[PDB]
C-alpha cells in the first residue's frame, strides 16, 4: 500500500 | 581526487564517495545530458544544466540543503559533488520503518524543513519537489537536509505553467489547470509532506482526492496539527497559509532543537 512516487 | 565507493541510488545515479584530499565523505552524482530539459548559464556564462544553477544559488552558508561541493563536465554528462552525511536515511525509508511519527518528532522535522525551503526561496529557488524522499536525516545531530534540485526552477512570481515534480504531491491548481504560483504550490506539497510524517503515508493517490479537498485522518493526530495540514491543503491557493503564518501557528510552538531530536528520538 505504501509507495514511492517517481518525478 | 575522489575516491568512488558504491550506487547509494530508482533510474538516477549516486554513489558514495571520499574526496582523497581530506577523506570528506561525499555524493557523487551523474546527471546524463541526453535528459536534461531545462538549461541556465552561471554567473560567469557558462551553459550547465539548471540543476547545478540551482544549488550553486543555495549552496553557500550553512543550510538545511544538501551542499554542491563541486562539479565537471563529460562528454555525455555532468558528475555533481555533493555533501554526504553519515550516517544518514531518507525521510521515506525512515516513516516506513518507524511508522506514523509522534507530534513532536514531526514538529522538530517539518519547521526544519521549512527552515530549508524558506532558504531556498531567499535565494531566487523554487525546489518543486519536496516529499519525504527528497529528505535526508543525519541521525547523529538530528538535521534534515533537502534533495535533488533536479525538477526546480528560479523563483518567479508569475504563473508557472510546466512542472516535473512528483504528482501526489502538486496542488489541484496543476491537475485541474495546468497552472501554478510557485510559493502557494509549495506549501501545498508541505502539507501532503506533514499529513505524510503524522498519518504514516500521504493522503491523496488519484487526482480526484487531490481536486476533492477532503482530508481524512486514518491515524490519531492532534486537533492543531489537523488545522495545519488543513489549512496547507485549501483548495483555494490564496487561503493557504504564508510560511511566516505556519511558522507562527501554535502548533509550530516550542520546537526541538536538533540535537534534543537526535537524543529523545535518533539515538
Ligand atoms: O545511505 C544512503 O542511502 C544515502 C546517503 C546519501 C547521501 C546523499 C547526498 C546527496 C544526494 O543527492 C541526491 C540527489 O539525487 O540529488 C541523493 C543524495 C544522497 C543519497 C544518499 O543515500
Amino acid at each position: 500500500k505504501r509507495r514511492r512516487h517517481p518525478s | 581526487q575522489y575516491q568512488v565507493g558504491p550506487l547509494l541510488g530508482g533510474f538516477g545515479s549516486v554513489y558514495s564517495g571520499i574526496r582523497v584530499s581530506d577523506n570528506l565523505p561525499v555524493a557523487i552524482k551523474h546527471v546524463e545530458k541526453d535528459r536534461i530539459s531545462d538549461w541556465g548559464e552561471l554567473p560567469n556564462g557558462t551553459r550547465v544544466p539548471m540543476e547545478v544553477v540551482l544549488l550553486k544559488k543555495v549552496s553557500s552558508g550553512f543550510s538545511g540543503v544538501i551542499r554542491l561541493l563541486d562539479w565537471f563536465e563529460r562528454p555525455d554528462s555532468f558528475v555533481l559533488i555533493l555533501e554526504r552525511p553519515e550516517p544518514v536515511q531518507d525521510l521515506f525509508d525512515f516513516i516506513t520503518e518507524r511508522g506514523a511519527l509522534q507530534e513532536e518528532l514531526a514538529r522538530s522535522f517539518f519547521w526544519q524543513v521549512l527552515e530549508a525551503v524558506r532558504h531556498c526561496h531567499n535565494c531566487g529557488v523554487l525546489h518543486r519537489d519536496i516529499k519525504d524522499e527528497n529528505i535526508l536525516i543525519d541521525l547523529n545531530r538530528g538535521e534534515l537536509k533537502l534533495i535533488d534540485f533536479g525538477s526546480g526552477a528560479l523563483l518567479k512570481d508569475t504563473v508557472y505553467t510546466d512542472f516535473d515534480g512528483t504528482r501526489v504531491y502538486s496542488p489541484p491548481e496543476w491537475i485541474r489547470y495546468h497552472r501554478y504560483h510557485g510559493r502557494s504550490a509549495a506549501v501545498w506539497s508541505l502539507g501532503i509532506l506533514l499529513y505524510d510524517m503524522v498519518c504514516g503515508d500521504i493522503p491523496f493517490e488519484h487526482d480526484e482526492e487531490i481536486i476533492g479537498g477532503q482530508v481524512f485522518f486514518r491515524q490519531r493526530v492532534s486537533s492543531e496539527c489537523q488545522h495545519l495540514i488543513r489549512w496547507c491543503l485549501a483548495l483555494r491557493p490564496s487561503d493557504r497559509p504564508t510560511f511566516e503564518e505556519i511558522q507562527n501557528h501554535p502548533w509550530m510552538q516550542d520546537v526541538l532543537l536538533p540535537q534534543e531530536t537526535a537524543e529523545i528520538h535518533l539515538h
